């Protein structure tokens, strides 16, 4: 059995973390609504 | 139960202690997450129940007690934050610019952070603090990370 518990607001904070890359990537979708790298 | 807007952990207590299977966010009394989180099922919000409402599993998305209200988009250009919300831990807003997923119906945003499976439903933000999509349905890529997608629903 499934239960929801509030962690937060949803609201941008100023002078956040900055991290991560931007990678341009080919991907499928299927039907199982799962992606996959297209090469 | 709680209906304030906001960002929830969903929760089970079926496996070993309670478990955090993933997040969602309350918006205009509607909660929304990921499909592959809940699999359709049933809610609890305190003593209330959520029932589903919509749901598709190609988009991996669901809503409970109403349609799904998320309507905003990534522009394309500007960075964007991903509220984590992960097992365990305090929700923490994380800065970045996404990358793209291309794919023969058209290019969704990408976010190239990883975090544990039980994140999957945290939401992405705009800078007006708009739910612009969640974070958990991606792809693992050649050096072993994860890289998810921007998915966002459609409003009614
Ligand atoms: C399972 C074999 O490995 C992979 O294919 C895989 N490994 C890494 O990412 C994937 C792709 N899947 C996800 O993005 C995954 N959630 C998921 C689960 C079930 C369904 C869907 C999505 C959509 N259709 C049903 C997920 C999310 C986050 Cl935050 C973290 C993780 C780590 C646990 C690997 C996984």
């Amino acid at each position: 059995d499934m239960y929801i518990e509030r962690a937060g607001d949803i609201t941008w904070e100023k002078d956040a973390e900055v991290t991560g890359n931007s990678p341009r990537l080919d991907v499928a979708l299927d039907e199982s609504g799962d992606f996959s790298l297209v090469e | 139960g709680e209906t304030t807007d906001g960002v929830y952990r969903v929760m089970t207590r079926r496996l070993l202690g309670s478990t955090q299977v993933g997040v969602g966010v309350m918006q205009e009394g509607v909660f929304h997450t990921m499909w592959h989180v809940t699999k359709g099922a049933a809610l609890r919000s305190g003593e209330g129940r959520l029932d589903p409402y919509w749901g598709d599993v190609k988009q991996d998305l669901v809503s409970y007690c109403g349609p799904w209200k998320l309507d905003a988009a990534w522009d394309g250009l500007s960075e964007v934050q991903l509220l984590a919300v992960p097992p365990g831990e305090r929700a923490k807003n994380i800065q970045t610019l996404p990358g793209i997923f291309k794919t023969k119906d058209g290019d969704i945003g990408a976010v190239a952070l990883d975090y544990p499976a039980g994140t999957s439903g945290s939401p992405i933000l705009d800078k007006c603090g708009r739910v612009i999509g969640l974070y958990g349905n991606g792809v693992v890529i050649k050096n072993g990370s994860y890289v998810s997608a921007i998915t966002q629903g459609k409003r009614e």
